[PDB]
Order: structure tokens, then C-alpha cells, then sequence
């Protein structure tokens, strides 16, 4: 399956008002392609900073063997 | 992300000190075309699905990107790009209403480039889909209005150059 | 009372001369 | 409605509501009698309103079930575009999309659907139905009616 | 009526029924037996001439209010076209649209556009009533007929 | 034909002496209401034609008026009821600009009893037909526009009783 | 124009312009700004209008002799779509109907029914193009368009 | 491909092949011969296929855009009969429906929708193509053939 290499830095918005233990806020994992739009979405929304994007795991254009 | 009056507010804030009469200037401009501004919201949100679907036959249609072999090709690719476009027109009218630009950096061009760029989308394409979508709102909405929202629509398309 | 079947009896001269037709057709 | 929206955000904050909410707040209750007026005249017209709106939408949509001879497909027809209208009605009392949205557009394409209803069709009755509605209807009132109908057009349109 | 016409000529000019219009007349009453016998045929074929035009009209123009679905407006057409009938046999017999003018053409189109029924499918269908009625005579018996169909037609366009 | 201010003026007039801080309150009022005035007029000239169209069809169709032997019956006549409904919508739309029923009195009612007996229209069936197009010019423009525009509908509606 | 009328009733009476003409002259004048505002908004935008009002206008009127495959014959509806547009822009610069009036109003019933386009779709068109118009005016703009635009329906049917 | 579920079903398990996957992909593999036939069937035939079918479903939803007298529509209607009998040929050879659900399958309701084209008229075509194709090849083939064509119409539903 299509998978992309993400990089982000998704700083916490309310950390102040809820008192949560400080968290890593910056990372890179691999994010499967049918979970990426809703992912870089919810950064976008979070107000976090999409930094890179590569497709590690598929081929451009590809029309059928994406399972 | 942040409006007319916030980014406004954050530029005299930055300073220490209230709004000085241009930006008080600049506020009441955007106050005066806010008028328009939602009867322009209004209009695109009424045709949100008739503006998708006239910007994809005027701009994608009947041409190679849909072509076997080309990005637009297979129904899901065609139902991506259309999802990618209902999002620009969403963001687009946002960005129009609010009067500023910057939901538009934080929630259409952040990672957008390199995500069609791994992924193959035709920025060329899409740039000319936009350009496309931007005309069929001024259409619809007038020359005034269409202007106003181009604005938006124009810095879509130089994002994702 | 598990049976029901009796009150599933669903739920003639058409209404309308020429139906689903436009007007004035060439 | 938009009270309704405004204690909802309220509350999510584990707040008070602010003085802008309580002022919007405000300026829809000064509104509300007007938006009940615009509603009466909604209501009392109800009839001719279908009436005229179904022949133009039978004029332009031949080929729909309820202009098909059965007189069960056209009796329902018009009591649903009855029942459209006054939940525009409603829903121009509320002063927002939320009663039409809760009672008759979340899901309408599921059940047209599944009733085998072409939603363009009714997507060309509504059309219908909007236009004979701002006929009778100044500018001022028709900028508070219309956009229900155009949230209920892109609701049915697939 | 003819003699109407006739009297009020004479009248216009104060003077006596000139020799020309008592023969204008004489011709006229001499053919009124013909003129009964043609108002009976369409008093007689009535329902026949109605019901075929309305199938002929409604399938020339199906969506129109006489064909919605609603029973009244469909009785109330095919009244109206009874009517305009009555009206043709009355001017026959009177040998002048005089009596089809002052009872259905004076006020056709305001009335019908107060109905709220466009006049362009009463033309149609009045065409439609022609022919059904045109079907049930011989020329020299069909030429008032046409005519008067004609001037109803005319009268709404 | 007087309006509101020329009703005033000529009562001072007669006593020769400058409107008086109630007349002039009176035409302060009519001033104040001259908006909703100018509203009422543009609405009932909006839909002038399907008022009366919904009077007739509320009031007089399908009744032995319009059968034959009725005095709606032949186009004629059924045209010439149409046109003086539309004369009382107009006058009644004039009165209330002019927040005055002089023109009713002197343009209306003056002989049309006479009139209407001479020619044999039903003079109650014409005030049921008023006391309907009444109703329909309320639920149209609303209560109180409704109301104001009832009063000279009401004055008619009395002169022809 | 609306001073053309002033000047004539003026002349009428064989005397100069009394104070309420000159009142009405004034309060015209007045407002001129606002109507080359409008004047322009419409010009600008008379394809979109057209083309728009064109759509709108083909969906509920499906068989028209501007929809009928005709080419030159959808042009020609086109063309009368933007001309009516032009001459409701010439109304609003002149402060009344006059120009339209007596440029596409006087005679279109006999022009329209020599060429054989039905007046009633001709009145749905000039609705659609009426509510596309307006979309593009302000609430102030919208008077005078519409009325103009209801006069050219009125005028038709 | 079949080849590509069973892999990835031991795989998910972090597992060999087991005997259901092994016995699977042996009777997979052992009817290729009828899988490149049929497929030789379904290429050879296209155009009769879709020219039969285009004619059965066009008398049978006569209001559809592809006889609306347009003939791009028309020629684009027909391109999508051909296309979508090919990928059943494709899933006929993978002995699988994945190369159908990913080129023709997923996000048709949305492509479709964009295009206005109606899903239930698609489903009709869909119906007469299999009709017409069933016919082109003895029942054991047609079992194959008709569960892809079952799938596009269920998806398009
Ligand atoms: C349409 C105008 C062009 C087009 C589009 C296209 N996009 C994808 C895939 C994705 N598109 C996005 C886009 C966004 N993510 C966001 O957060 C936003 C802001 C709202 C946007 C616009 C993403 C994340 C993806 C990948 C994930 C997913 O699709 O769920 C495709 C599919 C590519 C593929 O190889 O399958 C396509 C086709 N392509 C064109 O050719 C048009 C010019
Ligand atoms: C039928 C060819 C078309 C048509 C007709 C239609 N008419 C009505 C209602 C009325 N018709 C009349 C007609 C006349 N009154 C007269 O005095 C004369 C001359 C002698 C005529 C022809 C009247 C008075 C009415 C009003 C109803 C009443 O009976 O009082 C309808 C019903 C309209 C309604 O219900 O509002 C209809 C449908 N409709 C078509 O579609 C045909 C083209
Ligand atoms: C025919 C059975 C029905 C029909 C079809 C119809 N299609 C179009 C246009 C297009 N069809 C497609 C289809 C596909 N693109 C893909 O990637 C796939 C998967 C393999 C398919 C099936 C596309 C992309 C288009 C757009 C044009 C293009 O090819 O670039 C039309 C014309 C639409 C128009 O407005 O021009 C039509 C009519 N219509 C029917 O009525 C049939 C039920």
C-alpha cells in the first residue's frame, strides 16, 4: 500500500487551559495513503506546519496493485 | 489563521499601542465590503457543486489529463481532484469572507506542493483547473465579486506554483 | 403476536393523458 | 439556530456567554418579528405557491414519477412540496438552516433514493418553487427566504 | 346577426333598408334552414367534437392545467370548450360572430390571464375543436365554422 | 383629492393660523410612516395582478356568479369585474400612499352605487370580493401594512353599503 | 429622459418649470453618480447575464425556438436577451422608461409574434435575466432594474 | 490479482501460504486458459457488445444524455461501455475485481455525479452490456463474466 514519509511540527493549542504533560511536538513517521488527506488536515486545522512529504511506499500514477 | 480585523489587531498589538487612524482606515474599508463580501459567500455557497462541476468541464475534461495515462484517469484519481477542488472553492470563499490570506498558507499550501509533487498531480493542470474554478465563480458572482474572490483564488495558484 | 403479515398489504385509470411527454415536440 | 450554536461554543469553552455572542444574540430576537412576519406570508401563500410552482416544474420536468398517470406518485408530489415549503416557513421563524436541515436535509438523498425519486427532479421542483416564491416576496424578504432553498437545492443535489 | 348589421347600416345613414340589403336579407332567411340544421349537428355532436379535441390537444400539449392531474380544472376546460361550441352554433344560426364576440371574445384574454391558463394552449386547443368539428360536415356547411374558429383563435392571439 | 398634509394645511387654513403642535405631530407621524407607506405601494404594484387573481378565485369563482345567467358570466363581463377589482386595489394602494380617503370619496364611491344598480352588479358580492382581496393584501404585505392598507379597503367596503 | 417629461409638462401648461418640477429635476440630478454606477455594473456584466439567464431560461423552457438546435436562432435569442439588458441600462441612465419603451417596448408583441416566438416564454427569459441582474445590484441599485425589467414583462404579456 | 490477496492474507498474519491460500491459488492458476479466452471473447467482441447494448438500453431509458442529439455525448457514453468492458476483462484475468474497483469502480458515484449523468441509467447499461455479452460465451464463462458486471452495478447503486 501507498504509504508517505511525513515530517510535521504540530505545537499544542490549549496546553495552558488543560495543564497536559509537555509533548514532542515535531516528528516523521509514515502515514498510509488512505489516511493522509484527513492527517494533514487535521495538522492544517491543529495549526501545525506540514515541513515534508515524500512518497515512501508506491509509485506515482499507478492505476490498479495500490493494495 | 486570522481575518481582516485580527491581522489588524496582532499588527498594532506587536507595537504596544492601539490602532493608529490607518489601520482604523482599514478596518472600516473591510467593514464597508463586508456587505459584499457575504452576499458573495452566500452566491458560491449556493452553487458550491454546479462551480466544481462546470470548472472540471471547462478546464479538465475532453483533454489528455483524463485520457488513459494521464492523472485524471480511473474514477478514483477523477473523484481526488474533484474533493481537492470543492476544498479550494470551501477555502477560497473562507479566505474572501475573512479578507485575508492566511487560512489559505495554513489550510490549502501547507504541504500541499509536496504532496502533488510526490504524488504526481500535474501542478501545471492544477493551476489552470484553479484559474478555471476562478473563472466560473466570476461568472456567477459578477465582475466586482469575482475580482474580490480571484484575489484569493489568484494566491491559491501562485502557492501552489 | 409475532405474525404481521396481514398489515403488509401495501400501500388503475392513469390521472393524466400522455404522461411524461413535453410540450409543443417537434 | 444560531443560539443555539452560540451556547453550544459557549459551553465547549467552559464559558459564559461573551458579550459579542450576547449581542448577536440580541439583534435575533430584535429580528425575530420580522422573521415571523416574512413566515405568516410564507404560510398563508403556501397553496398558490405549490400550485403554480408544481405546473412549472411539470413543464419543465415531463418525465418525473408524479407526471407519469399515477395518482398516488402526484398526490404525494404535492404534499411533499407542501410540506417543503412550510418547513421553509419554520425555519425562517428560526432564523437559521437548522430545523430544514434537521427534519428534511440531513439524509434526503438517502431516502429519495430509496424511494427511486430522481433528486434532480427535485432539485427542478425546488427551482420551481423558489421562483414562485420571490415573486411574491420584496428583496428585502427574499434575501431572508432564499438561501433556505438554496441550502435545501444543495442538500438534494447527488 | 346579419339582420342587426343590415338595420343598424341603414340606421348609420338614416335612411330605409336599400333594395341591396333586403336582399342581403331575403337570402339570408331563405338560408337560415341550412343555418338550424348546421347548429344542431354541433349541438349534437358536442361531447364527441370535445372529447376527441382534448385528446388531440393533450397530446399536442400534455402539461397543461386541464391535464395536472386535477379533475375540476379538466371539467372546467371541457366546459369551456362546450361553451366555445355553443358559442360557434349561436353565431351559424345568427348568421354573424356577433353573438360568439359579445359572449366569449370581448375579454377572452383578460379573463384567462385573471384564470391563470396561458393562451397559447386555448389556441391549440380551439385549433384542436376545429379540425374534431370540420370532421363532421361538408365544406359549404364547414366554411362559417372555420371562420368562426378563426376569429376565436384570433381573438386570443 | 387631499393627503395627510394637505388635509391638515386646510384645516389650518380655515382658521388662518399655522399648524399647531398637534397638527404638526399629525404630519410628523404621516413622515414617520411615509417609509413603510412607499414599502406597502411597491409591494401590492409587485403583485397587483395575482391579488386579484386570488380575490376572484377566493371570492367569485365556481358560484353562480360566474355561471351562466350570473353577472361574471361571458368574457365581457368577467373582464370588466377583473378591471374594477384592479380599480379598488390601485385607488386603495393611492388612499394609502396618501394617508387620506379623499380619493375615494371623490374617484370611488362618488355614483357607484348608482352605477353598479344601473348596470346590475351585485353590490354585495362586490363588497365580499373587497372584504377577500383585503385578506390577500394582509397575508401579502403583513399586519400592520396590512391593517393600514384594510382601512381604505374598509372605506370602500363601506360606501358600497 | 425624466427631464424631457418635466421640460414637456412645463410646455403643456405654456409655462416655466414650477417648483416641484424643479424639485424632481434636482433630486434626478442627484443621483447620477449612483446611476452611471449602475449603468456600468450592467454593461460590464451583460455576457454573464445573457449567459446565465440563457441557462436558467433553457431549463424551464425546454422547447423554445431558441433551444430547437438552431444555431443561428439561439443566437438571435442571445442578442435580444443582451439588447433588452442595453436598453433597461439606457432606462436607468435616463431616469425612466422612455428609452426602453420606445426602443423594445412599443410594437414587441407584433415583432415577436411575426418572427412566431411565444410572448410567454419571452416573459420567462426576462424573469431569469431580471433575477441574474439584480444578484450583481445592491440593495439600493435594485428599484429601478426591476421595475424596468417588470415593465418589459408587462409589456409582453 | 487473487495472486495478490492470498499473499497479502498470509502476509497480514506474518505467516507462509498456508494450505487454503496454496489450494486457492492452484485452482487460480489452473484455469488461465478459460481466463485469457474469455478475455479474447470480451476484446474481439467490444464493439458488437457495445453497439447491441448502447441499442437495448437506449430504447429502454429512451431520456438519457446519450441519445439527447448530442454526439459527443453519445461518443462518450459509448467510450465508457467500452472502457468498463475491458476492466472486466482485466478482472477476469486477475480473478479478481481489484483492477475494477481501482480504475472504474471507486469514486464512481462521485465522477458520475460530477459529470450529471444519472446512476441509475449507468446501472441500465450496465444490465443490457452484460446481457449482450452473456450471450457471447457458454454458462461456465458466464458465471465469471456476470460477477464483475454484478459489481459494477452494485457499486454504481
Ligand atoms: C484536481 C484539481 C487535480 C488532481 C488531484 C488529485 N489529488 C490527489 C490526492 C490528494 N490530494 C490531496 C490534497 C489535499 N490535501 C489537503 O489537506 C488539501 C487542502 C484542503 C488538499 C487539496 C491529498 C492529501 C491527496 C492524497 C491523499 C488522498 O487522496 O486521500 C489525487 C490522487 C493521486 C493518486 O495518485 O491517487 C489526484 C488525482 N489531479 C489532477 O490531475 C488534477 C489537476
Ligand atoms: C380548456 C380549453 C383550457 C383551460 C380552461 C380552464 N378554465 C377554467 C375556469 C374557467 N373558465 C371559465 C370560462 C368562461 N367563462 C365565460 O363566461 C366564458 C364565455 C361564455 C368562458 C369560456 C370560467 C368563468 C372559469 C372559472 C371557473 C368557474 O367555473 O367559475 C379552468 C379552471 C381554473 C381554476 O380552477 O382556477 C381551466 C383549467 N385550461 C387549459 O389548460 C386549457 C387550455
Ligand atoms: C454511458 C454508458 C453513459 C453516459 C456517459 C457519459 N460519459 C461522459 C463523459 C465522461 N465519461 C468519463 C468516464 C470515465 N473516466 C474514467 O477514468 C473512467 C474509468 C475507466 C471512466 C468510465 C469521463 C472522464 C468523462 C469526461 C470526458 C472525458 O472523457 O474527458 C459523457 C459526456 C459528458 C459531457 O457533459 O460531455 C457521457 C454522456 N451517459 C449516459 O447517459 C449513459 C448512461
Amino acid at each position: 500500500m501507498r504509504m508517505f514519509k511525513v515530517t510535521a511540527c504540530v505545537p499544542s493549542q490549549t496546553r495552558i487551559r488543560t495543564q497536559r504533560e509537555l509533548q514532542n511536538t515535531y516528528f516523521t513517521k509514515l502515514v498510509p495513503y488512505d489516511n493522509w488527506f484527513r492527517e494533514q488536515q487535521r495538522i492544517m486545522k491543529m495549526g501545525g506546519k506540514i515541513v515534508k512529504v515524500q512518497l515512501a511506499t508506491g509509485k506515482p500514477g499507478m492505476n490498479t496493485g495500490l493494495l | 489563521m486570522q481575518d481582516a480585523i485580527t491581522a489588524l489587531i496582532n499588527s498594532s498589538d506587536v507595537q504596544g499601542r492601539y490602532l493608529d487612524p490607518s489601520s482604523l482606515d482599514k478596518l472600516q474599508n473591510y467593514f464597508q465590503s463586508g456587505d459584499m463580501r457575504a452576499k458573495t459567500a452566500i452566491a458560491v455557497s449556493a452553487n458550491a457543486k454546479n462551480i466544481v462541476t462546470k470548472t472540471v468541464a471547462k478546464s479538465l475534461l475532453y483533454t489528455d489529463i483524463t485520457a488513459p495515462g494521464g492523472n485524471m484517469y480511473t474514477c478514483r484519481r477523477y473523484a481526488a481532484c474533484v474533493r481537492d477542488l470543492d476544498y479550494f472553492l470551501r477555502y477560497a470563499t473562507y479566505a474572501m469572507l475573512a479578507g485575508d490570506t492566511s487560512i489559505l498558507d495554513e489550510r490549502i499550501l501547507n504541504g500541499l506542493r509536496e504532496t502533488y509533487n510526490s504524488l504526481g498531480v500535474p501542478i501545471g493542470a492544477t493551476i489552470r483547473s484553479v484559474q478555471a474554478m476562478k473563472e466560473v465563480v466570476t461568472s456567477l458572482v459578477g465582475a466586482d465579486a469575482g475580482r474580490e474572490m480571484g484575489v484569493y483564488f489568484d494566491h491559491i495558484a501562485a502557492g501552489l506554483s | 403476536s409475532p405474525r404481521h403479515e396481514n398489515q403488509l398489504r401495501r400501500e388503475t385509470v392513469p390521472d393524466k393523458y400522455n404522461p411524461r411527454k413535453a410540450n409543443w415536440a417537434a | 439556530s444560531i443560539i443555539t450554536k452560540a451556547i453550544a461554543s459557549a459551553d465547549r469553552e467552559a464559558r459564559y456567554l461573551s458579550p459579542g455572542e450576547l449581542r448577536t444574540i440580541r439583534d435575533f430576537y430584535n429580528g425575530g418579528e420580522n422573521r415571523l412576519r416574512i413566515a405568516t406570508t410564507l404560510i398563508e401563500n403556501r397553496k398558490e405557491i405549490v400550485e403554480r410552482g408544481s405546473l412549472k416544474f411539470w413543464e419543465c420536468c415531463p418525465d418525473t414519477p408524479s407526471n407519469s398517470g399515477n395518482r398516488t406518485y402526484r398526490a404525494s408530489c404535492l404534499r411533499d412540496q407542501d410540506w417543503y415549503i412550510r418547513l421553509i416557513a419554520y425555519t425562517v421563524i428560526v432564523g437559521d438552516v437548522e430545523p430544514l436541515k434537521d427534519i428534511g436535509i440531513v439524509g434526503v438523498k438517502e431516502m429519495y433514493e430509496s424511494l427511486e425519486i430522481p433528486l434532480r427532479n427535485w432539485v427542478e421542483c425546488i427551482r420551481c418553487l423558489k421562483e414562485v416564491t420571490l415573486d411574491l416576496l420584496s428583496r428585502e424578504d427574499a434575501a431572508e427566504v432564499t438561501p433556505y432553498f438554496d441550502c435545501l437545492i444543495q442538500g438534494m443535489i447527488p | 346577426s346579419i339582420v342587426t348589421e343590415l338595420i343598424l347600416n341603414a340606421d348609420s345613414e338614416s335612411r330605409y333598408p336599400a333594395p341591396k340589403e333586403i336582399q342581403v336579407y331575403q337570402n339570408f332567411v331563405k338560408t337560415g334552414e341550412q343555418r338550424i340544421r348546421i347548429a344542431k349537428i354541433l349541438a349534437e355532436n358536442e361531447q364527441r367534437i370535445v372529447q376527441n379535441g382534448s385528446a388531440r390537444f393533450w397530446e399536442r400539449v400534455p402539461n397543461t392545467p386541464s391535464n395536472s392531474g386535477n379533475e375540476r380544472k379538466t371539467a372546467s376546460c371541457q366546459r369551456d370548450q362546450g361553451w366555445y361550441i355553443r358559442l360557434i352554433a349561436y353565431s351559424v344560426l345568427a348568421g354573424s360572430e356577433k353573438p360568439l364576440e359579445e359572449i366569449g371574445t370581448i375579454g377572452i384574454k383578460e379573463m384567462y390571464n385573471n384564470l391563470e391558463i396561458p393562451l397559447r394552449n386555448i389556441v391549440e386547443c380551439m385549433r384542436c375543436l376545429k379540425e374534431e368539428a370540420l370532421s363532421l360536415m361538408s365544406e359549404e356547411d364547414a366554411l362559417e365554422v372555420s371562420a368562426y374558429f378563426d376569429y376565436v383563435m384570433r381573438s386570443l392571439s
